[PDB]
């Protein structure tokens, strides 16, 4: 098959216009149809624009498709306004879901995350355990990427990340935890985090001992 | 109007078998077909199945075939779900969905149904671990410092630390609970205080734990 | 893999609306395995020369179903024959989209073949349902008789046999008959006054003529016509209160297209995915032998249909022609076709228009007298 | 005259010596000395029909054929009477796939077989069970196109003659009948006999079915009109001894007596024209062309080719085109596993052999 990709997250004050992409693997974007769903959090994802530019009896337009091929790609485009239809998105095409992207509006000004990585403890690494704290604060919108890498290449194995969730401020926090064993531990050379903000990268890097 | 209905589903250990029901109201029951679309916490969303308007056209997807059924019943406007031999990473939510066409093959669906919940997992309390994670080595950006407690495998919910007694409770985060593969819970809370006070100073983190009556003072 | 699906459509537009429409009904499944080509001709003239025509360009591409159409200029003078009868040797189906004779209602001759429309005999059942609600029982029927006769008229009486209610006398006439006035008379003196007509365009608008001058459209007596009695000859040779019927697509052939192709492209793939699946003679000549796979295909193509489309749910019944059609009920006021109500199913819904009865009596009037 | 005959590949496979009707003098007692032509053919394509029609007819002119052939397909008769309508010839089939009797023709027509419509054959039954005595029965059919003329002809049949017959029930088992709604359906049938109408596979299985379970006792007696077992040497295990189906004259009535009989039919119809007027109307010039008007004034040659003579025996048509006096061979089975013969028809009446019927074993 194929795997369909679009941009992680996206940002906007109200009154302009936002661009949402969904790129096509392999063949031909037009050999197939496209489709978009709205779904705010805690609630049943609804359709909001089906084969390709139309919408369903309930729609109050402003919604446009596109299905313009250029990079075999295909992308939504919707008219100046926010209000508060912001959340996630998904394009299905043929029996495969988008990673799934979600609109943030502004309202305070963005602040750069911070993130402070805890080695394992030496008291762990007695009960044959390695745990690597990797602890994300006050950053907005609470939408990052967070991996692990073995200093030359990402890890995938064992991996964990919190979603964030609404603090006191109107800000978001989270966490993320990575088990290795002593032995993995200390047969690398050095371990780090990297939690990406809106294109920007913030990265921590740890050694044993 | 048009409402779809389900429900039916809850923890279940591994190696048993699970049947849920959605059931319709509305809309004329022998002219659409329906699908079944399940989550994944955190993650995207999948394609689990689908049945014809009567019979004849059942599909299902690649982990899907052989170890699930779905079948449907005309008359009491219901469908059924049958699934055996869960794993555990079938842990998601699942939705009912009605198509647009009289058949499965448009992938189309719309007003998707409320969503329930099931998980596989070894269901088993356990007591919390307490350790003392490491701070910086005298290593400060603006004069604070980085260290914490981790509690670790903890289950079901909640948890409550506290440092000290509750003694000093400004600079403390007490981030959400994770739930690993293993199905337990952990989470680490850090203090910021003045790097003045590392060697010279000791913090004590207190957790409560209501379901193991488990109480352990740690120091950093 | 590639599967093909002909069509002998009337102009060169409709080609490419029916490449546009196959294009589309591709683009929607499409994951590899079909891709459903599509072949095209026209309408030619003559007889013979079209029925060459098919085997030499349309059965020598491998076609698993032709589709036929009417013919833009003439008239049923040249109701397609020849594709059934040709293509109907191999067992190959063949759908008809505007083509409604009552002839193929029946598989003894045309072995193949199923269309999309009720072709005449289903306006009989309308006759039914339309005479409970205005309350008259009794009724005569005048039919012609070349074949319509022999299934119309059949086709109500045994319909009405439940009821336990007998229509009075069911006379008859040879088509193209003048001086029918004879005929007339006997009906002229009897008890029922809801005379109902169904018989050809040339044919009724003799009957029109003559009654006139007999006085029996005055007051009181009712009538009920099919749709092709009523047509295009009502503008200068019909009463004041015929109540006609009208079919709400028809000549649509733009929709049609876009639906016919829309439960073809369903139901071949179904039977892709089976065990024993046969493609069809790639040549007319040197071969005799008969599609095996071909009752199979038209068993699911009738019975499954189902493709919720642009002309309404079409849902073919137990031996062709598709059921649960939308009528609508005409009337005629002062050279006018006003409307009067609407026939979705099993259930005629009135309007708030007042009608006009043959007289002005603007009332229920008494069919029995 | 030109009338020509077209076989193939068939019992009279002389070819050579297919050369004796008409080819020696024959009976030279007529006017109107014609000249007959015989031609061959092994397969039977529409393309290639209408080719051959249209050449012959572009050839040599021709004011008759005389058809036949060898297979079983339905669509060679209905192609036939289409060839027919379109070109004005008097197209008669005789044997082969030209003989299964089909429904009401088009009117402009000129197209006549020598079978035998189902009507005569229900007849033919009927006429057995009362010579027989055993007047009661039960029909079952299939989903089989036109069974509804058999059911309404037995039906009215059965309440316009006295006799004293009692339809038990009528059991019209549709569908695939695969495995549930046979056996629920097929429980109130208790009757002597059964008038099983149906196609040659759906027969075997429904006889199969009703062996192991519904009917197969000493007097259980099975009646299947000739479609059924119309070309017979594929005679399954299924079917059990003393299946009476009536059927068109195969044993007898030889290719070589068929022939001469169309060659005298159309030979007398044209004598009959010749006496009423010298015109001896033409055809047609070419089937295909730009040519599309009608050219018959009404029907050029019709009326005169029924009830028409042959110094003897004579045959006669009907309107919708069937024999009126037919010669229908009934027969059944025995222990031989092949239908020899029992008795034969006539002009109305029966003449059957066997005096009584002598309780043939049913398996």
């Amino acid at each position: 098959n194929f795997m369909l990709t679009q941009p992680h997250s996206v940002s906007e004050s109200p009154g302009k216009t936002v661009t949402i992409s969904c790129t096509r693997s392999s063949g031909s974007i037009a050999s197939n149809y496209v489709q978009w769903y709205q779904q705010r959090p805690g609630s049943s994802p609804t359709t909001v624009i089906y084969d390709d530019n139309q919408r369903p009896s309930g729609v109050p337009n402003r919604f446009s498709g596109s299905i313009d091929s250029s990079s075999n790609s295909a992308s939504l485009i919707i008219s100046g306004l926010k209000t508060e239809d912001e959340a996630d998105y998904y394009c299905q095409s043929t029996r495969v879901f988008g990673g799934g992207t979600k609109l943030t509006v502004l309202g305070q000004p963005k602040a750069a995350p911070s993130v402070t990585l805890f080695p394992p403890s030496s008291e762990e690494l007695q009960a044959n355990k390695a745990t690597l704290v990797c602890l994300i604060s006050d950053f907005y919108p609470g939408a990052v990427t967070v991996a692990w890498k073995a200093d030359s290449s990402p890890v995938k194995a064992g991996v964990e990340t919190t979603t964030p969730s609404k603090q006191s401020n109107n800000k978001y926090a989270a966490s993320s935890y990575l088990s290795l064993t002593p032995e993995q531990w200390k047969s690398h050379r050095s371990y780090s985090c990297q939690v990406t903000h809106e294109g920007s990268t913030v990265e921590k890097t740890v050694a044993p001992t | 109007e048009v409402q779809l209905v389900e429900s039916g589903g809850g923890l279940v250990q591994p190696g048993r078998s699970l049947r849920l029901s959605c059931a319709a109201s509305g809309f004329t029951f022998d002219d659409y077909a329906m699908h079944w679309v399940r989550q994944v916490p955190g993650k995207g969303l999948e394609w689990v199945s689908g049945i014809s308007w009567s019979s004849g056209s059942i599909g299902y997807a690649d982990s899907v075939k052989g170890r699930f059924t779905i079948s449907r019943d005309n008359a009491k406007n219901s469908l059924y779900l049958q699934m055996n031999s869960l794993r555990a990473e079938d842990t998601a939510l699942y939705y009912c969905a009605k198509d647009r066409a009289s058949s499965w093959y448009a992938y189309g669906m719309d007003v998707w149904g409320q969503g329930t919940l099931v998980t596989v997992s070894s269901a088993s309390t356990k007591g919390p671990s307490v350790f003392p994670l490491a701070p910086s080595s005298k290593s400060t950006s603006g004069g604070t410092a980085a260290l914490g407690c981790l509690v670790k495998d903890y289950f079901p919910e909640p948890v409550t630390v506290s440092w000290n007694s509750g003694a000093l409770t400004s600079g403390v985060h007490t981030f959400p609970a994770v739930l690993q593969s293993s199905g337990l819970y952990s989470l680490s809370s850090v203090v910021t205080v003045p790097s003045s006070s590392l060697g010279t100073q000791t913090y004590i983190c207190n957790v409560n734990h209501k379901p193991s009556n488990t109480k352990v003072d740690k120091k950093v | 893999k590639i599967v093909n699906i002909g069509a002998v459509l009337s102009t060169r537009k409709h080609e490419q609306m029916f490449r546009e429409a196959v294009n589309q009904a591709n683009k929607r499944h499409g994951s590899w395995k079909i891709q459903l080509n599509a072949t095209s001709v026209t309408h030619k003239p003559n007889a013979i020369q079209m029925a060459l025509s098919v085997c030499e360009d349309l059965i020598s591409s491998q076609v698993y179903a032709i589709l036929v159409s009417h013919p833009p200029t003439p008239n049923d003078h040249f109701t397609p024959t020849p594709v059934s009868y040709t293509a109907g040797f191999y067992r190959i189906p063949v759908l008809g989209l505007t083509t409604r004779m009552s002839i193929y209602s029946d598989k003894s001759i045309h072995l193949s073949f199923l269309r999309t429309v009720p072709p005449y005999s289903h306006q009989s059942s309308v006759w039914f349902e339309m005479m409970r609600v205005y309350s008259w029982n009794h009724i005569i029927l005048l039919v012609s008789d070349d074949h319509e006769g022999r299934a119309a008229q059949k086709r109500l009486e045994t319909l009405l046999e439940e009821r336990e209610s007998k229509a009075e006398k069911v006379l008859q006439f040879d088509p193209g008959t003048k001086n029918v006035t004879a005929l007339l008379m006997e009906a002229k003196e009897l008890e029922a006054r809801v005379i109902i007509l169904s018989a050809s365009e040339d044919d009724a608008a003799t009957v029109y003529r003559a009654a006139a001058m007999l006085n029996m459209t005055g007051s009181g007596y009712v009538w009920l016509v099919g749709e092709r009695e009523i047509s295009g000859n009502a503008l200068r040779y019909a009463p004041d209160g015929i109540l006609g019927l009208q079919l709400i697509n028809g000549k649509n052939e733009s929709a049609h297209i876009s639906d016919a192709v829309g439960v073809v492209a369903q139901a071949v793939h179904e039977l892709l995915e089976k065990e024993n699946i046969t493609d069809p003679p790639r040549g007319c000549v040197g071969n005799t032998n008969i599609w095996k796979t071909g009752p199979l295909f038209k068993r699911v193509l009738m019975s499954s249909k189902y493709a919720d489309g642009v002309t309404g749910r079409v849902e073919f019944n137990e031996d062709g022609d598709r059921k649960f059609a939308n009528y609508s009920i005409m009337n005629l006021q002062n050279r006018k076709l006003v409307q009067v109500g609407i026939y979705n199913g099993t259930h005629v819904i009135p309007n708030d228009r007042k009608i006009i009865w043959p007289g002005g009596e603007t009332e229920k009037p008494r069919g029995y007298q | 005259l030109n009338i020509a005959v077209m076989l193939g590949h068939s019992h009279d496979v002389t070819e050579r010596e297919l050369r004796t009707l008409w080819g020696p003098e024959q009976a030279a007692g007529l006017p109107l000395d014609v000249n007959v032509v015989a031609l061959l053919m092994n397969r039977t394509d529409p393309k290639s029909l209408i080719t051959h029609v249209c050449d012959l007819m572009s050839g040599a002119r021709i004011h008759g054929l005389v058809f036949g052939d060898d297979t079983d397909q339905e669509a060679v008769a209905q192609m036939l009477d289409f060839i027919s309508s379109h070109t004005f010839v008097p197209i008669l089939g005789i044997h082969g796939g030209a003989s299964m009797i089909m429904a009401d023709k088009d009117p402009t027509s000129t197209f006549f077989q020598f079978g035998a419509s189902i009507q005569q054959q229900a007849t033919v039954m009927l006429k057995i069970m009362q010579d027989y005595d055993w007047h009661v029965f039960s029909l079952v059919t299939t989903i089989f196109p036109g069974y509804r003329e058999f059911i309404s002809f037995v039906k009215t049949t059965v309440d316009n003659s006295f006799v004293g017959w009692d339809m038990q029930n009528v059991i019209t088992l549709d569908t695939s009948f695969e495995d549930a709604k046979t056996q629920v359906q097929l429980k109130k049938i208790h009757s002597s006999v059964i008038l099983l109408y149906c196609s040659k596979d759906e027969a075997v299985l429904i006889l199969s079915e009703a062996r192991s379970l519904g009917l197969t006792g000493y007097d259980f007696f099975w009646i299947v009109p000739s479609l059924v077992s119309g070309n017979t040497e594929l005679i399954p295990k299924e079917f059990p001894s003393g299946l009476i189906s009536v059927s068109y004259d195969d044993w007898d009535y030889s290719l070589e007596a068929r022939v001469r009989d169309g060659i005298g039919i159309l030979t007398t119809a044209a004598s009959s024209m010749l006496e009423k007027f010298s015109y001896i109307p033409e055809a047609k010039a070419s089937c295909y062309g730009q040519m599309e008007r009608p050219e018959v004034p009404m029907h050029t040659l019709h009326p005169f080719m029924v009830n028409v003579t042959w110094d003897g025996k004579d045959l006669s048509f009907t309107e919708e085109g069937y024999q009126v006096h037919p010669r229908l061979v009934v027969i059944v089975l025995n222990k031989d596993r092949e239908w020899e013969k029992v008795g034969k028809w006539e002009n109305h009446t029966l003449s059957l052999r066997h005096a009584v019927w002598p309780r043939y074993k049913s398996f």
